[PDB]
């Protein structure tokens, strides 16, 4: 059909099979392949419960990779109930996959620059941490220990530094595996 | 850095001292109250400017305490350090996690993770040292330094130093 | 006056000049009108402290080389002033040893040299301090010189200023 | 047959929870479904809407 | 790639605050973000993988030119122009000896770029802006 | 040659319309790239020498450089009557701009100055030359004698008409921004209808420009 549809339909396609499981990519490709699919047509086609699939609407929903419609019309044998017709909105899926996106490589950002800034201590006794500018104020009066305010115990070392190119590692991984999201 | 600036205290006199030289009073507990006391707003207060003349208005005596509250304004030479500021100073002690650099009348302690990694911990030197390829860092040794990160209690001021800007370290 | 709780403002940092909302560069004095922060330098702190010791001693009464300016001021310590004089000791020590220049005329030629840069009184009291040697060096020491002065000027003025080191 | 069609990504499948029992086999229509790692897909699951209209 | 930077793996389109920052000393497609998170603390090497030249923060620098060699060839003729700067007035007319002057301002700046004989043509740079 | 190309693909990169002189763009050239006007002046000549002596076979590669050459040595050598425009848009109907480098000259009488030094009699002629005080002003050079001439004929061989309106008086003009007005394109197209039938064997009609043309025409068949 119409090239762009088809690059929705693929973008809406990678993002199910990538970040979501068989069952959401099972309920978000049969909504891609009929385009309005009510309750009773997913359960025909998919075979899948009410209750299974409660979590996937709920997560699709969440996510807006597809929308509900509340309409009740009036069948000839008057056993009417208000059914509910399962969609997809492109624009506003699209959009969600952006923001979604965007802010997600903005803090592994945050979390990499957080990484970024030095290591501190923390006190294994009270777990709770200390960074460099506060473990000054507790340093002994011996000038080699920086020892706890409440557990009076010598911090140690902890590892938000030594683990910087892991996170960077991380952050490329997750670049050239999403790179034909970005593309579309 | 070195600065002079007004300040105003609320200083309380016990009623003991409420005799004719209660300004000679109100002076010297300015003096042994405010020479060499730090606070985190205006810095290490060093030395009182203009003894001579030293702003002392009418004293509100406490309506339960009893004591006269005096609001004194006085010139004085403070010490107050800031991010990103060189400075020169004095190693004064070392150890594994760094060694405090002495600025004034504060102790900057530069951490482990802040030294060109050329340079390492030496316990078995008498006193403890720092050594590199190029240069020893010890005791009363010459050595110039950037104030980084700054916290401020109300009564404490504390400072982290880092030599791993070029041209800097040891003088 | 607005009461809003304004909890939000920048860091204090040297290189951007914010030294806090009370280390502006106009300060309303005691006698209510606005006035230039002052700001020293190492040489001229130690020499405006002693000036203030030895009038504190003149008031009481009426009431040169390393080794021995560490004695003199230390006996003018002991003699002016009482108790918890641990860090006022301190600053003495550190003035002595790290003070550039000397007497009273060099030093107000360091002041008047920098006011005729027209420049920041921190960043004027930093070059005053530091003993710098070249003006890149200047630069990477104090990133508050940055598109302030140029190097030409920069060069030259720390050139005197390295003629008027002394001892 | 249907196990490495799975794993070679050529058709879809959903499968018990209790065991992995393949029932209804559909046709893959999109590309492979590995791509993105468990934690990038936890790490996408760590953050959320705050409202609609603004977008 | 000309268009993400490599070091930090963000594209142009999502994230439009990367800039065209490169250094002198070793011309890299580096954003201001990565230079402001590495180089802000200290000194320290190339980034990228292959290289591992020490650099400075203060001297990145946007690119103006599109061509990396363009841009390295033309920061090399500065640092040789800054210094020699010799004209007609200063030959006092002898266009001849002009041009023999621009022919070895030309091979030096060639040596300089390619490297061939870099320690011989620096060692002549530098006696002769000691006068 | 390629850090001169670098820094036209550097000026191009402009968002607003640049009007500017050669030598404002040789200063500009010379403070950010270290290129003299003399070198520049030389650039077509060095070029076609170079590609002599490597007798290359193929040069449609080098068309470019010989459209570089040329518009290093026009711009090195006029300073004077000549002007640089650089336009974002080369066309204002297209989505991506599209930026386009001009070196325009301003002074018709440039080109034709040698002309008139070289030659000592020349006999400028045209059939419709006319005013004809503007080109002695307009091409600086001085002239004898000029003259049009009356055609004397027996019956008036040419019958000129200024039509103003159409046949309901409805005002007709050729304008850019109304080409699309429905009375004016009705009135040229029964203009034109009528005259085709009164005329017996060819007639000929002259538009403003190409795309006004296409416009008429095609809403003329619509
Ligand atoms: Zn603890
Ligand atoms: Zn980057
Ligand atoms: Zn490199």
């Amino acid at each position: 059909d119409r090239p762009i549809d088809d690059i929705v339909k693929n973008l809406l396609k990678f993002v199910v099979r990538g970040f979501y499981g068989g069952s959401f990519v099972l309920v978000l490709d049969a909504i891609l392949f009929h385009s309005v699919l009510a309750e009773d047509d997913l359960k025909q086609l998919l075979s899948i419960n009410k209750t299974e699939l409660g979590p996937l609407i709920a997560r699709l929903r969440s996510d807006r990779l597809i929308s509900i419609h509340k309409q009740r019309e009036y069948p000839p044998n008057s056993k009417s109930v208000e059914r509910v017709y399962y969609y997809v909105k492109y624009p506003h899926a699209i959009d969600a996959i952006k923001w979604k996106v965007h802010q997600v490589v903005q803090r592994l950002k945050d979390d990499l620059d957080k990484n970024s800034e030095p290591n501190g201590y923390m006190c294994p006794i009270c777990l709770t941490k200390y960074t460099q500018l506060e473990a000054v104020q507790l340093l002994n009066f011996d000038r080699t220990e920086f020892l706890c305010s409440l557990c009076d115990e010598p911090l140690v070392e902890d590892d938000s530094g030594k683990k910087n190119k892991e996170k960077q590692d991380k952050l490329n991984r997750l670049m050239d595996q999403i790179q034909p999201i970005i593309d579309s | 850095m070195f600065f002079i600036k007004d300040l105003s205290l609320n200083i309380t006199l016990h009623p003991s001292f409420f005799g004719p030289r209660m300004k000679q009073y109100l002076k010297t507990k300015l003096l042994e109250e405010v020479e060499g006391s730090c606070t985190g707003k205006f810095g290490y207060i060093l030395c009182v400017l203009d003894y001579d003349n030293i702003d002392i208005q009418r004293g509100r005596i406490l309506p339960t305490d009893g004591s006269a509250e005096f609001n004194v304004k006085y010139r004085a030479v403070v010490f107050k350090p800031f991010k990103g500021e060189v400075v020169d100073g004095t190693v004064v002690s070392c150890s594994q996690h760094g060694f405090e650099v002495q600025v004034g009348p504060m102790k900057v302690f530069v951490t482990k993770h802040l030294m060109p990694q050329d340079l390492t911990f030496n316990a078995g030197s008498n006193p403890p040292s720092y050594q590199s390829s190029e240069d020893v860092i010890t005791i009363k040794s010459r050595i110039r330094v950037k104030i980084e990160g700054c916290i401020s209690q109300v009564s404490s001021i504390h400072a982290i130093g880092s030599i791993k800007e070029d041209y800097l370290g040891a003088i | 006056r607005r009461r809003r709780l304004k909890k939000v403002e920048e860091e204090e940092n040297a290189a951007t000049l914010q030294l806090g909302q009370e280390f502006q560069l106009k300060q309303i004095n005691h006698q209510g009108e606005e006035e230039e922060l002052i700001a020293l330098n190492l040489s001229e702190a130690r020499l405006v402290i002693k000036e203030a010791l030895v009038e504190r001693r003149r008031a009481f009464k009426r009431s040169e080389t390393r080794e021995k300016e560490l004695e003199s001021i230390d006996v003018l310590l002991e003699q002016t002033t009482g108790g918890n004089n641990k860090d006022l000791k301190n600053t003495m020590q550190y003035l002595t040893n790290f003070s550039r220049f000397r007497d009273q005329e060099t030093v107000g030629a360091v002041i008047q040299l920098l006011k005729s840069t027209g420049l920041h009184p921190f960043e004027v009291a930093q070059l005053g301090s530091l003993a710098c040697d070249t003006a890149d060096e200047a630069k990477t020491l104090i990133p508050s010189l940055n598109n302030k002065i140029s190097d030409d000027e920069l060069e030259r003025i720390l050139k005197e200023l390295s003629n008027l080191e002394t001892l | 047959t249907i196990n490495q069609l799975e794993e070679d990504s050529k058709i879809l499948v959903l499968r018990t929870k209790k065991d992995k029992t393949p029932r209804y086999v559909w046709y893959n229509s999109g590309g492979n479904l590995k791509c993105i790692d468990e934690e990038f897909v936890k790490m996408w699951e760590n953050v959320q809407l705050p409202q609609f209209a603004e977008l | 790639n000309k268009d993400m930077c490599p070091i930090c793996k963000t594209d142009r389109y999502l994230s439009p605050d990367v800039k065209f920052l490169v250094n002198p000393e070793c011309y890299h497609r580096i954003c201001e973000s990565c230079v402001d998170r590495i180089f802000s603390l200290g000194p320290a090497q190339c980034p990228y993988k292959g290289c591992d030249k020490i650099l400075r923060k203060n001297k990145f620098k946007t690119q103006i030119f599109d061509d990396v060699e363009v841009e390295k060839e033309v920061d090399i003729r500065k640092r040789v122009f800054n210094v020699f700067n010799k004209t007609i007035d200063d030959f006092n007319g002898d266009l001849v000896e002009y041009n023999k002057y621009l022919e070895e301002v030309e091979d030096i700046i060639y040596k300089l770029d390619h490297g061939i004989d870099v320690a011989k043509t620096e060692e002549k740079l530098r006696t002769y802006e000691e006068l | 040659l390629k850090r001169l190309i670098e820094y036209l693909k550097t000026r191009m990169k402009v968002l607003h319309v640049i009007s500017e002189t050669p030598k404002s763009f040789l200063q500009h050239l010379k403070q950010l790239t270290f290129i003299e006007r003399k070198p520049l002046r030389f650039c077509s000549e060095r070029l076609s020498l170079l590609v002599r002596t490597l007798e290359v076979t193929e040069v449609e590669d080098f068309t470019a450089l010989k459209d570089i050459a040329t518009f290093a040595t026009l711009i090195s050598t006029y300073e004077e009557g000549f002007l640089l425009i650089i336009e974002p848009y080369e066309i204002e109907n297209a989505a991506v701009p599209n930026p386009i480098m001009r070196f325009t000259c301003l002074d018709a009488s440039i080109a034709i100055k040698p002309v008139f030094e070289r030659f000592s009699s020349v006999i400028i002629t045209s059939g419709t030359i006319s005013p004809l005080d503007m080109y002695p002003r307009m091409l600086n050079f001085k002239t004898v004698l000029q003259k049009s001439y009356a055609m004397t004929l027996a019956k008036k061989s040419f019958l000129p008409m200024i039509i103003t309106k159409g046949s309901d008086q409805v005002a007709i003009s050729s304008r850019f921004e109304i080409r699309n007005d429905p009375s004016i394109v009705r009135n040229y197209g029964s203009m034109l209808v009528e005259f085709a039938k009164i005329t017996p064997d060819g007639m000929v009609v002259f538009f403003p420009s190409y795309l006004y043309m296409e416009s008429i025409v095609s809403m003329w068949q619509t």
